[PDB]
């Protein structure tokens, strides 16, 4: 059932905001997320 | 910002004049 397929690039997902001037978000939780960079 | 025979071609960008609106 597979096949090769044509499309527009998906940006990223289209996100809403939950703005407001009384409005906020703080967070509580976190990851110490760990990145490999590598360069010539 | 203002802006053939032998061989030549300018091909396109992968990400349009559009696209680059976008992100
Ligand atoms: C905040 O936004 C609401 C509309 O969403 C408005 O009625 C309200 O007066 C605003 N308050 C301030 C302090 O700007």
């Amino acid at each position: 059932s597979q096949s090769i397929i044509a499309y527009t690039m998906s940006l990223g997902a289209e996100n809403s905001v939950a703005y407001s001037n009384n409005s906020i978000a703080i967070p509580i939780n976190f990851t110490i997320s760990v990145t490999t960079e590598i360069l010539p | 910002v203002t802006l053939k025979f032998n061989g030549l071609t300018v091909l396109p960008p992968l990400l349009t004049d559009e696209m680059i609106a976008q992100y």
